[PDB]
């Protein structure tokens, strides 16, 4: 019934330095109901290497979940974070700058 | 402050990722214990929590969780009945204290069904509190175990912080760990923007208020929540607008764990 | 963890006080149930806070830090005349069940007159009756029950099987 | 409420008792407990929740299983001696940390090395003392069974066809009669009546001694078949 729209939050988790490795991380919170699909992108391709964490309750009702990958950051591939969630009638991508 | 929680969860449909029934326990906002149909084994989410446990309190406690779980899933069938619902619904549980500074504890217990609040328990008036018509024959039906009322109220004022008491100390090299931050400061060309930023902190409290020119703080400011890094550690972000000609210079003033840094603003 | 009486004595009538004394590890809750003689367990009252709970035929208190709670049973009669058996809960819910304290209530008679008598055949038992600290044993190596209350529309009795004025090893009064 | 079967048994060293209980209540909670002299109760196996058999303090040599909601059984796989005791089956409603249980009536389980020992009752009843009805104005009847063994007998009076509770006061705990080995037991119930009870000699008295002893699918090549029996001696007035 009662539907929250997510909050995507992508970023690096070490200050990225083109050429040298990282985790970049796709922090999806303030989600309801729990059942949610994320997926982060590539240059567009789906990156195969996703590691989900296991999802976690907050005060509000609301859920958090922690989705990150390994990757090499360069001057020129773009990295996103595409989730679909029933609060939404599409799925939603949202593209990391570096800021 | 220290607080101490558990939750469960209770759902129509066991699509995956999403168990039927979960229950996660959570110290200081960090997990602990986890519980699911799944598994239906109660397992640490923790280091500090396989070592100073002994196998019997994760034996026992499962058998009661078990218990919970069917328990919670028969709530579910029951509320959907009052609302004539089908499909998916949820049903969620918050319980829990938390031992604040001053010594003041307090406790809570609430239910919750498709998000929204459906039953608050009130252990200082022995009481629960209804949202809707529904919620009120249940407040009708668990207010008659007077028994029940005054178990809960001894649990969250007497037994629950005993809890977390316990589980502090068994944690408290991780809980109570100071790992000071990485700063660095990056410069981005509006189309003069300032950033100042930490990495691999853990305390998740920081200060960054950012000055101008010797001192003078700046008003307008940026600023990003402390987003968990992954590994324990967590960051932020904070930038400034410069003025287009005013030739004034900025710092960064990060303050953590009683450890202040003045950094160049380039 | 629970330690707990095993006798018990009063008069029918008066008021008598079971007490219950936990050291568990945690504490959720304090019930008393009652057992009467083979028959099974009735639950009888639970407590878990630290006033009495009146229940008009009996009260409960339960005190926290000292660590015990005693059952006020009142208006005593035949019917409350049974074990009574404590259970505490533990901190990972596990019931700590006492040994039990026997609570023997005594028949008041207001015509105590000892008399045996010599019974017949139909062999000869002999029936120490209505005679309450007229206590009874048992001896001789040969039989001597003890003491019994009945009832009518309240007499007491010792059935034992030398003759019946062998004034055996019991205090005789 | 809740029930046990059997509420007795006599089984060998060494053989198949299976102790099941059931539930009215709708109860999801079943546990097993052996009440023994000295330590209170010992919980055994208990359940959840149908298929959720689970153990307790005491698993030793018990296994337990619940088929379905109303129903958690105790299986003895090996039967030996100590593992002779009064079971209770207890119901709990899903309250958390109160929780009231339900007992069931007791069970008498009996475990023997030789089957031979079994012996049932023999019933006397005692007719009443002349000068008791000249003092007391009322007789007091006394009814003695003895050579008993095991001691799972219960004594009940029957007065003219109804079971009289008035003045029946009936031994607690039978005793020994040899108090060495085997050790017969012995119980001693009496009754007192008004004296014009016993002055007309149309009032039927009876002493009834029901005796649980040896199922008749035992073996029992002795001679004789001491299976369970309800043994009694009637007494009549007398002016
Ligand atoms: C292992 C420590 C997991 N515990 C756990 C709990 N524990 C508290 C429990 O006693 C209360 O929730 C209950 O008494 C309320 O009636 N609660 C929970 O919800 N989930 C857990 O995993």
């Amino acid at each position: 019934a009662i539907q929250k729209t997510p909050q995507i939050q992508v970023y690096s988790r070490h200050p990225p330095e083109n050429g040298k490795p990282n985790i970049l991380n796709c922090y999806v919170t303030q989600f309801h109901p729990p059942h949610i699909e994320i997926q982060m992108l590539k240059n567009g391709k789906k990156i195969p290497k996703v590691e989900m964490s296991d999802m976690s309750f907050s005060k509000d009702w609301s859920f958090y979940i922690l989705a990150h990958t390994e990757f090499t950051p360069t001057e020129t591939d773009t990295y996103a974070c595409r989730v679909k969630h029933a609060s939404m009638a599409e799925p939603k991508t949202v593209y990391w700058d570096r800021d | 402050t220290h607080s101490l929680r558990y939750f469960r969860l209770a759902v129509s449909d066991p699509g995956p990722v999403v168990p039927e029934f979960i229950s996660v326990g959570y110290v200081d906002s960090h997990p602990i214990t986890t519980y699911d149909s799944v598994t239906r084994q109660k397992e640490p989410k923790a280091p500090w929590m396989a070592e100073n446990l002994a196998p019997d309190h994760w034996e026992r406690y499962t058998q009661l969780l078990r218990g919970w779980q069917q328990t919670f899933k028969a709530e579910l069938r029951h509320l959907q009945r009052h609302y004539n619902h089908s499909g998916l619904h949820t049903y969620q549980r918050m319980i829990g204290c938390e031992l604040l500074e001053d010594g003041s504890t307090t406790g809570f217990l609430q239910y919750a069904y498709d998000g929204q609040d459906f039953i608050i328990f009130n252990k200082d008036t022995l009481s629960w509190l209804a949202m809707d018509y529904v919620a009120h024959i249940t407040k009708q039906a668990w207010e008659a175990n007077l028994h029940e009322l005054q178990y809960q109220k001894n649990w969250l004022e007497e037994e629950c912080i005993a809890w977390l008491k316990r589980f502090l100390e068994y944690g408290r090299d991780t809980l109570e760990r100071t790992e000071h931050p990485v700063v660095r400061t990056t410069r981005k060309e509006t189309f003069t923007t300032f950033f100042c930023r930490a990495h691999g902190f853990y305390p998740p409290e920081i200060s960054m208020t950012w000055m101008k020119n010797g001192e003078e703080i700046a008003q307008e400011v940026d600023y990003g929540g402390v987003l968990p890094s992954g590994d324990g550690t967590y960051q932020t972000w904070l930038s400034v607008n410069l003025d287009p000609q005013s030739n004034d210079v900025y710092s960064c003033h990060v303050e953590h764990s009683g450890r202040q840094m003045v950094l160049e603003a380039p | 963890g629970v330690e707990q009486p095993a006798k018990l004595m009063s008069v029918e009538g008066t008021f008598a006080r079971v007490n219950c004394t936990y050291s568990t590890s945690g504490f959720n809750g304090l019930s008393w149930y009652q057992q009467r003689e083979g028959q099974a367990p009735v639950f009888l009252s639970y407590v878990v806070l630290d006033g009495l709970k009146d229940s008009g035929h009996f009260s409960t208190f339960l005190s926290r830090s000292n660590g015990y709670s005693y059952l006020l049973l009142t208006e005593l009669q035949i019917k409350d005349s049974a074990s009574y058996l404590c259970a505490v809960r533990d901190s990972n819910y596990q019931l700590i069940w006492g040994s039990g304290t026997k609570l023997i209530i005594k028949p008041n008679i207001q015509n105590p007159d000892p008399a045996v008598y010599q019974l017949r055949d139909s062999k000869s038992v002999c029936l120490f009756t209505d005679f309450s600290q007229t206590n009874v044993s048992q001896s001789k190596d040969s039989y001597i029950t003890d003491k019994c209350v009945l009832d009518m529309r309240k007499s007491n009795s010792a059935v034992a099987w030398f003759a019946c004025a062998n004034a055996f090893n019991n205090s005789i009064i | 409420a809740v029930t046990q079967s059997p509420r007795n048994k006599v089984a060998v060293t060494g053989g198949k008792v299976t102790l099941s209980c059931n539930q009215t209540n709708n109860h999801n909670n079943m546990y097993w407990y052996r009440q023994d002299t000295g330590h209170g109760l010992r919980l055994i196996h208990y359940s959840y929740g149908a298929g959720s058999t689970e153990k307790g303090d005491i698993p030793d040599g018990y296994k337990a299983s619940r088929p379905s909601q109303e129903n958690f059984s105790l299986i003895l796989e090996l039967a030996t001696p100590s593992q002779t005791s009064v079971y209770f089956c207890a119901s709990g409603d899903n309250w958390g940390g109160a929780e009231t249980l339900y007992f069931g009536s007791g069970t008498r389980l009996t475990v023997l090395e030789d089957l031979n020992k079994v012996f049932p009752p023999e019933v006397a009843v005692f007719e009443p003392s002349e000068a008791e009805i000249s003092h007391t104005q009322k007789a007091t009847l006394v009814c003695l069974a003895t050579g008993f063994f095991p001691d799972h007998v219960e004594l009940s009076w029957w007065v003219n066809g109804k079971e009289v509770h008035s003045g029946v006061c009936t031994d607690p705990q039978p005793l020994k009669e040899q108090p060495a080995l085997n050790d017969s037991y012995a119980l001693s119930s009496r009754l007192r009546v008004s004296a014009t009870f016993w002055q007309n000699p149309r009032n039927h008295f009876r002493c009834q001694v029901q005796f649980y002893g040896l199922s008749e699918n035992d073996e029992w090549t002795q001679d004789a078949k001491p299976v369970t029996q309800i043994v009694s001696a009637e007494a009549w007035g007398r002016a």
